[PDB]
């Protein structure tokens, strides 16, 4: 079955780096978009990013665009979100997203996610 | 640039540009002329507020309502959309490319993200190219997937893989090809059974068929087309029952590349294979190849027993039937054959469970 | 605020039926979608389904068409999932979310969740 698992959260303090992992597998991940999302504590989920299939265009939210850069493998099936200059509201729980061609949603399956706290 | 409705001096990208009329506004007189409207006047009333400038409108005003209005005023916008133009829920669609939503109220198959411009099917949601024109979207889809170089790169792969393994007690399929392993263990609900005929395996003192020898050790039983015995054939002889009825096969491709399921510390890892590929195993092993004719003889329901000589009906009748044969006098060793033969097919069916 | 109540979680035997139910409050609830999602052992999240604001349309998983309804009562803000024949991999904790219209998020709260497992 389709499994995603987000690695690499932790404490940082503010304008550190970290970067974030998600591998994919039980699905052809080199035919799926793939999404990073978030939820900062006591608020909604926020979208983060989205690549394409084969990388060729990827999208931001304007308050991430630039600090944050989205890549993936195909080779390795593995999504990645590399965070820079980590700022205090990027504290949340990020996860990491399937791209879904079902009519009704954008994704259709989404990580256990992983806790990033910044100081 | 300045405002046009207020004439306040500011800089493009801080103004909302109304993709119909590209009247500069600013958010303020955006937003405060937006919600009176929905709160006081009708829905025709969502003019520009500049100028006085059906459904593509609002599916375009939609998405500068959403950031600009407050969340009650943009539920209005729904309520009255749905309630005075559409008689329903606006059709809502999710880009599968670039994530965005948006109203889509026409009558084409193929709708224009407007955030990444792309185009895609409204149905199968895939990006749209001019060989879906007149075509169903599997029929698409099937077009896509037989034409993806690296798909047709995993060879005969993707056969056996397709052909899955279900659990007979939890239904639970796993997407994996068998190989040379048939004893079969379900994570789900632990049940063991052969992944060939789907029978149970029993542990000690368990098994409550009749005649059974072996009943204090862990077994299964096996119909004689499982591919628990069918993989001791050599592939010459299972490559001869499917000649024998025009089953075509193939022997050239069209390290083995089959995906198994390894046991980690992290859980389960997708292994290839890797073992030799001979030639005229269509660049699978010796396990898989086999496999791959046995799933070709048990989709076609072929029964191994047309090809059994004198010693091999014996066995089945002892096996399958619980009785000793014995020739009857005036019978040849093919009058023999062919009585034992009769007998095997007429009582002992092929796998009742085995997937075809 | 966003409130999220799921109910009507339990054991069920292979084949069974099971309603579930989700009051919710803190919103317009006839101003958006809900969905339900659903975490099966050692996964994150899976999509279910989804139904739009007055119940026009209703979308459902693949693995789930045809066995599962979802329905809502706007009258008392609640929202339903009727599950038929449920099958050993239908077990999972099944969240309540309410939906979204902006970019990347279908849904930006799901509920406390509440388990079903399906014997075997
Ligand atoms: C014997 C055949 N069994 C399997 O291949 C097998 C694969 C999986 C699972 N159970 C199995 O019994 C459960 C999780 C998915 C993969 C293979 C063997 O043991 O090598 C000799
Ligand atoms: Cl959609
Ligand atoms: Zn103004
Ligand atoms: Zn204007
Ligand atoms: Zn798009
Ligand atoms: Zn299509
Ligand atoms: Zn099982
Ligand atoms: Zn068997
Ligand atoms: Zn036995
Ligand atoms: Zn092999």
């Amino acid at each position: 079955e389709v499994q995603l698992l987000e690695s690499g959260g932790g404490l940082v303090q503010p304008g550190g780096s970290l970067r974030l992992s998600c591998a994919a597998s039980g699905f052809t991940f080199r035919g799926y978009s793939m999404a990073w999302v978030r939820q900062a504590p006591g608020k909604g989920l926020e979208w983060v990013s989205t690549i394409s299939p084969i990388g060729t265009y990827t999208y931001y939210a304007d308050s991430v665009k630039g600090r944050f850069t989205i890549s993936r493998d195909n080779s390795k099936n593995t999504l990645y979100l590399q965070m820079n200059s980590l700022r205090a509201e990027d504290t949340a729980v990020y996860y990491c997203a399937k791209g879904s061609y079902s009519r009704g949603t954008p994704f259709d399956y989404w990580g256990q996610g992983t806790l990033v706290t910044v100081s | 640039q300045e405002c046009a409705v207020c004439g306040w001096a500011l800089p493009h990208n801080r103004m909302q540009a109304l993709t119909s009329c590209e009247c500069t506004i600013c958010p303020d007189c955006f937003r405060q002329h937006f919600t009176i409207a929905l709160k006081e006047k009708h829905i025709t009333d969502m003019v520009c507020p500049a100028c006085g400038r059906l459904l593509s409108y609002f599916s375009t005003l939609d998405i500068q309502l959403r950031e600009s209005l407050e969340p009650d005023a943009y539920a209005l916008f729904h309520k009255k959309l749905t309630e005075g133009v559409l008689m329903r829920d606006p059709k809502f669609l999710w880009c599968a490319q670039c994530s965005f939503g948006f109203i889509y109220e026409r009558e084409q198959l193929e709708a224009t993200c407007p955030q990444c411009h792309q185009t895609f099917c409204v149905r199968c949601k895939r990006q749209w190219e001019e060989q879906h024109r007149g075509r169903s979207c599997e029929d698409f889809q099937n077009w896509k997937r037989m034409n993806d170089p690296e798909y047709q790169a995993q060879g005969l792969a993707m056969y056996l893989q397709e052909n899955g393994i279900d659990c007979p007690k939890c239904k639970f399929s796993y997407a994996l090809a068998r190989g040379g392993c048939m004893h079969f263990h379900c994570t789900q609900c632990r049940h063991q059974f052969c992944s060939g005929c789907y029978n149970a395996f029993y542990a000690k003192n368990k098994c409550p068929e009749p005649n059974c020898r072996v009943k204090k050790s862990l077994h299964g039983h096996h119909p004689r087309d499982c591919l628990f015995y069918l993989r001791d054939w050599t592939a010459l002889r299972l490559q001869k029952l499917l000649q024998d009825n025009n089953v075509m096969f193939n022997t050239e491709p069209p390290g083995c590349r089959v995906i198994e399921q390894k046991e980690v510390p992290n859980g389960l890892r997708d292994e290839a294979c890797g073992k030799e590929t001979p030639a005229g195993y269509a660049g699978l092993c010796q396990a898989h190849y086999k496999e791959y004719l046995v799933s070709l003889i048990n989709a076609h329901s072929l029964d191994p027993a047309t090809l059994y000589e004198v010693e091999e009906l014996e066995t089945a009748t002892e096996r399958y039937l619980h009785v000793r044969p014995q020739p009857l006098a005036g019978e040849d060793p093919p009058a023999y054959q062919a009585r034992l033969l009769q007998k095997l097919t007429e009582e002992v069916p092929l796998g009742q469970s085995i997937p075809r």
